[PDB]
């Protein structure tokens, strides 16, 4: 199915951006992305690697 | 809406910088050109009823066939819709004159124009004729740069229909 | 994204009627005094790093806990982020000043900033204090009667103060 | 071009123009071929610029112009150019992407480009891709330019 | 370079559309402000040698510790390069004034400025002082609006250095 | 995305059993009047501009407040959006009719449609009325016996009515 | 173009795999549908001139004003172009009947239809009228599955025009 | 699940368009070839137990060393799991026969097959031999297009294993 | 992409004319023979791993230098690529067999394959040889009478051979 992942960044993403430098224009922290089941795992791993914080996931 | 000010601020914000001379000269041009545009808006708002009636009659003169029964122009309701649409176009032309940008025209008429007209089989040539009449009349009741402003916006609408 | 003219046109279109002669007079006045508006925006822009430096010195003199280790602006990168946020707020305030409408500030900079700071752990009240300090430095720089012909621009001062206060209120 | 979530009509139309000029290799796209549902999804906020680009790359316009009449070499170099804004750096990219398409299909091959760390570093969910390789990029191979 | 007309054309082109009312009004503002800007550039060009010598002297007065033996400000070559740099800045300020945009500055001076100054250990404060001088004498050299444009561009350079 | 055959497969699998003889007869029946269903799908497909224009005319006659300033079909942009939405809903209804199942209509069209309309200020009752009007026009077109072999098709009309009503329920 | 065999092969190609039972069944259905389709194409080809003349006359019957001077139907060259366009549409419908896909129509007529009509000020309702006439006539020339095939393609073209 | 109908609808949905003659002809081919496929599915369902037991015995004949102690096959539980696995494969072959597409097989067996078989050290050759036995008995249990369809699906499963 | 029908339509369009009666007759014959075509394509698809394995065994018995260290199919990686390429070519040959046209084979598979193999150091003579061995195995399977109704299918045999040897000619 499709799952909505609400993402937050509380500093791990912040320090990664501080090291690498702002490299695409800055954006707000809390945001939500819809992901299908096929792309569910890679998107999850990608968020975890980036230092992103996921506050909740909803199935619809 | 796309105005000189909004485009200024947008091209500044897209690259994340403060507004500089390249932006303030553009805003200055808008402020200076406001006066003829406001004059033209005043003139076009005064004469809206005559312009709308003349435009509808011009459309019917150029397209006698549309009034015939079974056609789009037949009936009292259809001609009421025609007058209302010409009123819309004139109103948005005045809005665009006041804002000094095609932003109102683009947002309220031009966006979704083709799809709506094809859905209801509205021929854009009718509105070209109405706007051409309004242009001919605007050659009167206005003079100087105000006429230039008004015709620039009117013919913008014409090009969007064409 | 609106300005004074686009907002007025929006209300006129919701009522469904042409712009009134009172509205035309108001907007013609706005465009006649837009020269002072350009002077105010230029004053805000040309002195932006000075405003930010002054406000940072004042804020870090007053709120000393931020600088110390464990404070929100201690790690040297967090100081960089503080400065970047101050510059962003100043930039959007100047944008809104030029437009004459506060919507460009809000919809693009302030709508999510509260939730961002709360998720981060930043003290929003100190950010509001920094915004007010920037308001003070900016008022000093706009009121500079040099470099421009003297004139009455109390409306511009009030408008800039409203933008700074509204940014502070939305942050904290 | 960056396209946030609340956007005006002119910003939206300009972003669409830029996206079509880049993702479709400056190829004329006709009014009958434009994706209105994908544009609706982007207009709402259901997808980002990135998910829109992924849709467009999976669309029949892209497939027909860049995949179905080409060799996989041309498709890989062209996908690098259009989705990453850069040229392939070595033969390992060709081999990797050819094996990826062969074993997992076309969609996984597009997802590799769009889910790549390079894409997210430079374009990241909201900016339209652009040509990067006209400036030095870290890890470039001096023949990429 | 990034000027009023070039930004206008770049925005029109990026959206794949002609030049409308907004863009022409911006260009109109540019064409009006050309007069003060061009003759401010004329006045700055006329007094270039005095301005450069004074800016160098101001740098040395504020930074006496550069000129004694052993560091950047010592030697005829270094002082000649100082004159060359201040002349560069003045040249591109006049260019920006003529072009009615910070394109000349942004493209020739500001782009790469920090990396270059860091590599050669050139303090930006020296140039900030030189430009503040230039501002002081352009205050008295220029009157009315010309003073205003020249100040906008001088301050854009200063801001980029700081 | 699911059809009647894959729906039967999934129902058999959750029990872990081979498809029963009864299931085989129902599926073979479905396959015999598949040609009957293709004509209904083609009737929906060919007459879509007619169906949408008819429903739009009736809806904007019944509810004028959508088309005056302040209504939700007022500018050309929202009007085009409305016509597009009718296009889309008819498309997904026809997909469901061909598949024999409404799984596509739930999965892709209506997954979060009501929330979208609520956020945009769209009166979901107006959209439901539009879907009902399209259902009326579509029933008018499906029942046409011109250019087709005469036969009983009450099942197809009933099923298409269920699809239209289900879409209206999900939107409203 | 874009026909059942081609969709099959393209789907297999993009998924990096062979042709399986689902795709071979699609191809099967195409191969049996070819019989009424080729029959319809042959019948329409045999009667192309009668169909084209009748379509032009129906167009002139439904839009009397177009023949009047100063309009798109006035003159011999304009009516030669009438008949040429109707022949184009008929040819591409027969192509699509033979190909068992709408690909010939989509690639030769529909892609670029709206822009070209808008540029030359051609009215889509003219061609809808002509295709309606062809539909009515192929109702007589054809029967059975041949007629439903022809009507599906003619209706695809009509829906493209509207 | 990938079936003829589902592939049809997914293609049209991805293009954001209606189902036209292409999609309908593919659907028609599916609906026509349903009846031999459902005949084959009923035939294979009827002779479940004989097919599965013969397949297990064939696996043990071709792999005598499996049943001896110390191997994966020895024991009652591993025997039971052998029977269960062959029954699963037969069940999903019947599913794919009914659903006119390999989608049930791809979703329920092929997806994740290799890593599951690697983790449990199950030789694909065992199941290939069982499926070859299933083919051998299908050759006599069925005749005509039903046998062709059943063979297509069984050998799709085999090619997935090999 | 092109099948036989679409090429015919393409030349007819180039002349600007309808399709002549003889062309329609040829396409009718093609569609009549289409079921035999489907059997040929399914024989290629179903027995593909066997064909690839037989071709590989024969090729590497014939040319042992390919599998010695320093050969072009020596390490596991190059051997996997070799088998992958053989599978890909056979798969595009099956596509061309179904389409009745060699267009997809040229456009996709053989577009620039000779220059690819020349740059890789791959012996194009050996690749052509592998294509010939695949052709032989394919003919062995396609001439099989078990599980098909007996009939004359020589045109399909010759056409399959032309696809195979056209691939081998483009490579070498
Ligand atoms: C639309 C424009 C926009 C703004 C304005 C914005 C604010 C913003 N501030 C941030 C961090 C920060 N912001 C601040 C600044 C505050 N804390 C200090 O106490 C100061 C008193 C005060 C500054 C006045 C600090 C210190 C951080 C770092 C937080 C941390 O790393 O723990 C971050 C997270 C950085 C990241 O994820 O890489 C954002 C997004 N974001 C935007 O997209
Ligand atoms: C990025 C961090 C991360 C998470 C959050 C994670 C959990 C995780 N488990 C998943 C599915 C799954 N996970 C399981 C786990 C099994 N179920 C039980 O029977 C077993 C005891 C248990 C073994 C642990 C199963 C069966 C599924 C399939 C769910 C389904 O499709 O029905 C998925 C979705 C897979 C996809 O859609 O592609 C995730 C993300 N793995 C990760 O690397
Ligand atoms: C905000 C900008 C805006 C515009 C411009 C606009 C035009 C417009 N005019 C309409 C009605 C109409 N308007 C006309 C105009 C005709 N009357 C004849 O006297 C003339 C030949 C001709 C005019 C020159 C006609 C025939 C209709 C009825 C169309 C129909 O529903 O069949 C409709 C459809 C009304 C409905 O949904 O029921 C629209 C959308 N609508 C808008 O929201
Ligand atoms: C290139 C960018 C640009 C700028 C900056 C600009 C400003 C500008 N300021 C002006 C005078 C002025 N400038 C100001 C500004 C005020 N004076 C007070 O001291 C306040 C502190 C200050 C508010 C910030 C005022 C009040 C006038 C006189 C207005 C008038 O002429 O009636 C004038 C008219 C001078 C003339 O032609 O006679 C301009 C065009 N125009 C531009 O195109
Ligand atoms: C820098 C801005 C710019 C330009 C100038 C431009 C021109 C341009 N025209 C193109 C196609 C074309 N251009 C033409 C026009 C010619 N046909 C002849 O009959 C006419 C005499 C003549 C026009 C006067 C045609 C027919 C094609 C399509 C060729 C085809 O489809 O085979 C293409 C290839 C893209 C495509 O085929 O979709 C480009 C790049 N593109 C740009 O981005
Ligand atoms: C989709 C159409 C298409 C095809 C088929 C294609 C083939 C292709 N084969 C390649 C490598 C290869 N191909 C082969 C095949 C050879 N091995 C022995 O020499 C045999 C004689 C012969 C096969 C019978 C080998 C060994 C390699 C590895 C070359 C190397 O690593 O140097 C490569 C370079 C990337 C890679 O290593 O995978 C391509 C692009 N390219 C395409 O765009
Ligand atoms: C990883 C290996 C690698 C290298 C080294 C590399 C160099 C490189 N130098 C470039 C430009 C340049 N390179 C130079 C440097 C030269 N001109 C000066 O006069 C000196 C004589 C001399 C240096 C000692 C200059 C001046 C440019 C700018 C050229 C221009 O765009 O006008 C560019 C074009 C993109 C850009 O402007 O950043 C590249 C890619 N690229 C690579 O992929
Ligand atoms: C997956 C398939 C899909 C669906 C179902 C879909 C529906 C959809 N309709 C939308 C807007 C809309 N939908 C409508 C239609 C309604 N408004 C009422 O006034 C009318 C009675 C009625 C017409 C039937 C309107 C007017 C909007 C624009 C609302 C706005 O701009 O505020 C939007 C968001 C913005 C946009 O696209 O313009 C979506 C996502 N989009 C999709 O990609
Ligand atoms: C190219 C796409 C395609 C289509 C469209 C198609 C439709 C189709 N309709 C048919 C007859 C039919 N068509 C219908 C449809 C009903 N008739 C009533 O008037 C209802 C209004 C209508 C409900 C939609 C019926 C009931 C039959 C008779 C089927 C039978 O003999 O059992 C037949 C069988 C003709 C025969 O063997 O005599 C087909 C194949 N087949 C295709 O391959
Ligand atoms: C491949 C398919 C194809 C089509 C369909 C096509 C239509 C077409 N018809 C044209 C001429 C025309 N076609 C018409 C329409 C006819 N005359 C009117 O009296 C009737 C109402 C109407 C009959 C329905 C007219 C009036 C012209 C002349 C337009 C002009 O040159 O201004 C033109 C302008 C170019 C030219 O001078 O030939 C096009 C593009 N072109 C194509 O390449
Ligand atoms: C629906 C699709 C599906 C399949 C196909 C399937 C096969 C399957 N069989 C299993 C057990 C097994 N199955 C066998 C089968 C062997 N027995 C011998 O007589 C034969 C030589 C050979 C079969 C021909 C064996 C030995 C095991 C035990 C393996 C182990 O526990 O490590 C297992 C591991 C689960 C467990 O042991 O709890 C799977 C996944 N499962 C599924 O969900
Ligand atoms: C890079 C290193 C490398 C490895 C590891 C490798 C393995 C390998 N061994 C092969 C031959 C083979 N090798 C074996 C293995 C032995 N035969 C039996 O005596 C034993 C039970 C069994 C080993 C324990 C077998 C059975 C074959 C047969 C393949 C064939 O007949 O074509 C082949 C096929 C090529 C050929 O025909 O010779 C490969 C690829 N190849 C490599 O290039
Ligand atoms: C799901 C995929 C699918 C397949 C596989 C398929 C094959 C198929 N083969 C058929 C007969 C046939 N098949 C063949 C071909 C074979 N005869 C010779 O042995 C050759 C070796 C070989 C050709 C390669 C022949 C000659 C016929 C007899 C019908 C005729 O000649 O027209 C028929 C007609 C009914 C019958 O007689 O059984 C079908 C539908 N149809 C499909 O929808």
């Amino acid at each position: 199915r499709i799952y909505k992942i609400t993402v937050s960044e509380a500093g791990a993403y912040a320090t990664n951006k501080h090291r690498t430098g702002y490299r695409a224009p800055i954006r707000q922290s809390n945001y939500t992305l819809t992901v299908p089941y096929d792309r569910f795992l890679p998107e999850m791993i990608r968020l975890h690697q980036s230092g992103a914080k996921i506050v909740n996931v909803t199935s619809v | 809406s796309r105005t000189v000010i909004t485009e200024v601020i947008a091209t500044a914000d897209s690259q994340g910088r403060f507004l500089n001379s390249t932006e303030l000269q553009a805003a200055f041009g808008r402020f200076e050109r406001a006066v003829p545009a406001i004059e033209a808006a005043r003139a076009l708002t005064k004469n809206q009823d005559a312009l709308v009636k003349g435009a509808v009659q011009a459309v019917f003169k150029k397209f006698p066939y549309v009034t015939q029964p079974g056609e789009k122009g037949y009936g009292d309701s259809n001609q009421a819709k025609c007058a209302r649409d010409i009123g819309y176009y004139l109103r948005f032309i005045t809005y665009s004159l006041v804002a000094s940008g095609t932003g109102p025209l683009d947002d309220y008429v031009i966006a979704g124009l083709r799809e709506v007209n094809r859905a209801f089989n509205l021929n854009p040539l009718w509105y070209i004729e109405a706007l051409n009449y309004i242009k001919g009349e605007t050659g009167k009741l206005l003079s100087g740069q105000s006429k230039t402003e008004a015709l620039l916006y009117i013919d913008h609408a014409i090009n969007a229909l064409s | 994204m609106n300005d004074v003219f686009t907002r007025a046109i929006a209300q006129a279109d919701l009522k469904g009627s042409f712009l009134l002669e009172s509205d035309l007079d108001k907007l013609a006045s706005f465009a006649k005094e837009g020269v002072k508006r350009l002077d105010a925006v230029a004053a805000l822009t040309n002195n932006a790093p000075a405003i930010i430096s002054d406000a940072a010195h004042k804020l870090f003199a007053e709120q000393q806990e931020l600088i110390q280790p464990g404070g929100n602006a201690y790690p040297h990168r967090r100081m960089a982020a503080c400065l970047r946020d101050m510059e962003i707020i100043l930039r959007y305030v100047s944008y809104a000043l030029l437009a004459g409408d506060a919507s460009v500030l809000d919809d693009r900079c302030l709508n999510g900033l509260r939730e961002t700071y709360n998720a981060l752990g930043t003290p929003t009240q100190s950010v509001a204090r920094a915004v007010q300090l920037m308001k003070d430095a900016a008022m000093v720089h706009l009121k500079s009667t040099a470099n421009v012909t003297v004139g009455d621009c109390s409306s511009l001062y009030s408008e800039a103060a409203t933008y700074f206060d509204k940014a502070a209120a939305s942050i904290a | 071009i960056n396209l946030r979530a609340p956007f005006t009509s002119e910003e939206f139309q300009g972003a669409l123009y830029a996206i079509y000029r880049h993702i479709f290799g400056n190829t004329y796209v006709m009014e009958s071929e434009r994706p209105t549902t994908a544009e609706s999804q982007l207009k709402d906020g259901r997808i980002t610029v990135r998910g829109f680009i992924r849709l467009l790359a999976k669309s029949e316009v892209y497939k027909s112009r860049f995949f179905q009449k080409t060799s996989q070499n041309r498709f890989i170099e062209l996908s690098h150019k259009l989705l990453l804004g850069r040229a392939p750096y070595d033969q390992a990219e060709i081999s990797y992407h050819l094996d990826l398409w062969n074993t997992q299909g076309y969609d996984a091959e597009i997802d590799s480009y769009v889910d790549s760390e390079e894409y997210l570093d430079f374009f990241g969910e909201d900016t339209v891709p652009y040509f990067r390789g006209f400036k030095y990029q870290t890890g470039q191979s001096a023949e990429g330019f």
